[PDB]
């Protein structure tokens, strides 16, 4: 086994003790620890674990800052050599080359490995942590010059490549696999964004364009909107503003299918408007999009649309199974859910609400510190836990979806507004309001309603049509 | 078997809301949890006697989802609607979560209790009267709960099942 | 949901980190970002079953040749790459296929021998070339490209099946 430098001048020597260390019960798993001995751990000379090093750069802010940990790396990073051996000493002393064979073995088995691991760590804090340098100009420079001085031929390649990196994130194409199908028309025509709406374009495309745009939403949000539960805090607005645009997204469109079916004062009308929408929730399904999914089951179950009896009697009861199995999806906290989720084949889009709230309860449920022995050691398998969470979304957001974009049907989604400039308790009230209108408590009569579509209300159906 | 009673908490987010239904499910003695395992929000417990389970439902973290609410508060027989006794906002908001539960369960009376929280250290803004008497004009219990200490916790939940059983 | 670690191994700039995200990302890498070691994981359905692959992305350049060792013990199955391009990188395969069976002290090892860069015309090493070396090893041969996706996916599920028959 190798000697160290002495812990005096090389904090990173120090022995494992459970005063500095704690391991869980084929590498060990590391249930808390000092700083140091975290940094040491990242950085290891026996072996590689490049997922430490993705959950340690996603969660330290809440236990070291940026700019600490920079300082700790470059400290881990200088590593003094051992003087000569006695066997070295005895040869210079007769005119010989020594062997070397300790200061070699150490060059090549510790610091080589370890300096080569901070710089693995150097390159994804910049790579995909970028959000650190860009909050923090000075840090960036520290970074810059740190990598920019080290010298030795050893880490050459990997400091002009991570040099170049930094340098193109500063002023910061998809192949497939098969073309993507034709984009499908209803009643709307190419262009025709005027006459837009939820029966006069496409089921199939209305579906394929919100799944598209949901994806984005998904493939937008990053750990750093998530990591210490910045979405639930005053400044949400600052620290998470994709996973808001998502969440506000989907509201919006739970919020528009309950107006487009109680602002359907006519029954059968109203029975073909709840009819499309299930078709669109199949098309979903069909892709994958299970925000899409939960969205139509939303306004389902909402107090306006679920409380319409007569509207419900008449969906086919083929249509009635799917929106069913779609809301058992969710029942038992999401049981059914989760087992579909790990079973289908990506591209996907998750529902983000489970991640959110397990990331805000373990964050919550679990302390910052261990103390054992006297000492405060850091609760790293809290952090763990969290990255498991911001991975598993990561891994989601990486498969893209094989579906042309059609520019003006993504507008007119991207520009819903349902509650125009009414505000949220005075819209919902709105909702209900019409519900009871259209569809009153017993045990007063269903009155009858004019229609008020001036077009066929036959769907064209979920499945896709293909000419030469 | 058993009764099992489905319990929804409800209420404005970013003021310790979580910390009730974890401090119940949680061991009491390390303070540990995972939200991720079944088992995580049922509790088999003994209240007045009678042994029954409890399923929780706090859906913490995904109060932004605004349209989603009735979808979760009809899964529930009884309420815990909580608010935080240092943000008045929260306390505020209370009315229209109890409104809005009323109109999911169409009915005036829902099993529910109001929960006041402290969820820090920080400067009491709501007093303990005030939520009494809005409590009392609701004709429902008030409970306060810390967020730290696991204080009325227990109180918290057991008088719901109570408020079920007796409804 | 079974879980597989996959290794990409072989000399430096055949293409390893390419493969990788193309598989990964659908998406082709045109800079030359020389590998320290990376990690990505893919849900995917292979012959009708689900899997989670891990995949370790580890460095060719020789200046981090000490640091294999600690990778090959983790890996159930390898991706040796070379570059049709390049001669020197197909004789450096040879090196890695017996510094696996070394690590894991094992002749049966799942393995895959590709052939990346497929897309290029100035092809210096053949595809029989190869191919005899690959029955030599018990494995297959597949060639590929990261900038077409051309035996991609081949090339890992591939690897797959032969850890699961394992
Ligand atoms: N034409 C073509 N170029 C490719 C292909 N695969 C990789 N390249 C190019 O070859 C270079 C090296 O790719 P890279 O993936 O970084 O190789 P590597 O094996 O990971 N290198 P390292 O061992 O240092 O990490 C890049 O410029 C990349 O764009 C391919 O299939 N076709
Ligand atoms: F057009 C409709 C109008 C109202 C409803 N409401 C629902 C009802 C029931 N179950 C439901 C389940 C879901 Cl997921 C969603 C809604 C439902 C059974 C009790 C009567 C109503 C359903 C449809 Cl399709
Ligand atoms: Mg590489």
């Amino acid at each position: 086994q190798m000697r160290l430098p002495s812990a005096d001048v090389y904090r990173f020597a120090e022995p494992d003790s459970e005063e500095n260390i704690i391991f869980e019960e084929g590498i060990p798993i590391i249930k808390a620890g000092t700083v140091i001995k975290l940094i040491e751990r990242l950085t290891y000379h026996m072996y590689a674990d490049p997922n430490f090093v993705r959950t340690f750069l996603t969660t330290y802010r809440s236990f070291c800052k940026p700019q600490e940990l920079l300082s700790l790396i470059i400290e881990r990073f200088e590593i003094p050599e051992p003087e000569p051996t006695e066997a070295d000493r005895i040869a210079i002393e007769n005119g010989d080359q020594p062997l070397s064979a300790e200061l070699k073995r150490f060059r090549k088995e510790y610091i080589q490995p370890v300096q080569l691991r901070v710089l693995n760590v150097c390159r994804h804090w910049v790579e995909h942590h970028f959000y650190d340098f860009e909050r923090d100009a000075y840090l960036l420079q520290r970074m810059e010059e740190f990598i920019g001085t080290v010298r030795g031929k050893a880490m050459k390649k990997w400091v002009e490549s991570i040099t170049k990196i930094i340098q193109r994130k500063k002023i910061a194409n998809i192949t497939f696999q098969s073309s993507p199908p034709t984009v499908e028309w209803h009643i709307s025509r190419p262009g025709h964004i005027e006459t837009f709406d939820l029966l006069t374009l496409h089921p199939i495309e209305i579906a394929r364009q919100l799944t598209l745009l949901e994806s984005d939403l998904y493939r937008a949000v990053q750990p750093s909107e998530l990591v210490g539960s910045v979405w639930t805090k005053e400044d949400k607005e600052i620290n998470s503003p994709n996973l808001l645009k998502m969440i506000r997204h989907t509201t919006n469109l739970t919020l528009w299918f309950e107006k487009c079916i109680v602002e359907t004062e006519n029954l059968e009308e109203r029975v073909a408007v709840v009819s499309r929408i299930i078709e669109i929730l199949q098309v979903f399904q069909e892709l994958n999009n299970f925000n899409g999914v939960l969205e139509v089951v939303s306004a389902m179950n909402s107090s306006p649309v679920y409380r319409l009896d007569h509207t419900f009697e008449q969906i086919p009861s083929r249509q009635k199974k799917i929106l069913e199995e779609a809301h058992e999806l969710s029942e038992d906290h999401y049981k059914k859910y989760l087992a579909k989720l790990r079973s289908i084949n990506p591209p996907c889009v998750p529902f983000f609400g489970i991640y959110l709230t397990n990331i805000l309860k373990t964050e919550e449920g679990n302390p910052e510190v261990l103390k054992r022995h006297g000492k405060e050691l850091i609760n790293f398998s809290k952090r763990r836990k969290v990255a498991e969470i911001t991975g598993e979304i990561q891994q989601y957001q990486n498969q893209p979806y094989c579906l042309r974009v059609e520019s003006d049907i993504k507008r007119f989604f991207e520009n819903l507004n349902p509650m125009g400039n009414s505000m949220e308790k005075e819209f919902t009230d709105y909702l209900f309001n019409k519900s009871l209108e259209i569809e009153p408590r017993n045990p007063k009569p269903l009155p009858r309603f004019p229609k008020k579509y001036s077009y066929p209300l036959k769907s064209p159906g979920v499945r896709p049509s293909n000419p030469r | 078997g058993m009764t099992e009673y489905k319990l929804v908490v409800v209420g404005a987010g970013g003021v310790g809301k979580s910390a009730l239904t974890i401090q119940l499910i949680q061991n009491h003695f390390v303070d540990e949890y995972d939200p991720t395992i079944e088992d995580s929000y049922r509790k088999q417990v003994v209240i007045d006697g009678e042994t029954c389970l409890l399923d929780i439902l706090d859906t913490a973290g995904q109060e932004e989802y605004s349209a989603m609410r009735d979808q979760y508060m009809r899964t529930g027989e009884g309420f815990l609607c909580v608010f935080a006794i240092n943000n008045t906002k929260s306390f505020e908001d209370i009315h229209q979560y109890r409104e809005q539960i009323k109109r999911v369960k169409d009915s005036d009376d829902v099993p529910m209790v109001l929960v006041g929280n402290k969820c820090d250290l920080a400067a009491r803004t709501v007093e303990s009267r005030q939520a009494q008497d809005l409590a009392r004009s609701y004709g429902i219990p008030y409970i306060e709960t810390s967020a730290k200490t696991r204080q009325g916790v227990e109180d918290a939940f057991y008088t719901l099942v109570r408020e079920i059983r007796q409804h």
